[PDB]
């Protein structure tokens, strides 16, 4: 389904 | 001083390296 499951690093937001 | 990283994230891999909140 429509879900943004993209892998990501520790980034300080 | 922090890396304000948000709109364009200027990063080199996916890896998880600390569990602090962005961790895939």
């Amino acid at each position: 389904q429509l879900y943004e499951n993209k892998p990501r690093r520790p980034y300080i937001l | 001083v922090r890396r304000l990283m948000f709109s364009y994230i200027s990063d080199e891999q996916w890896t998880p390296f600390l569990y602090d909140f962005y961790h895939y």
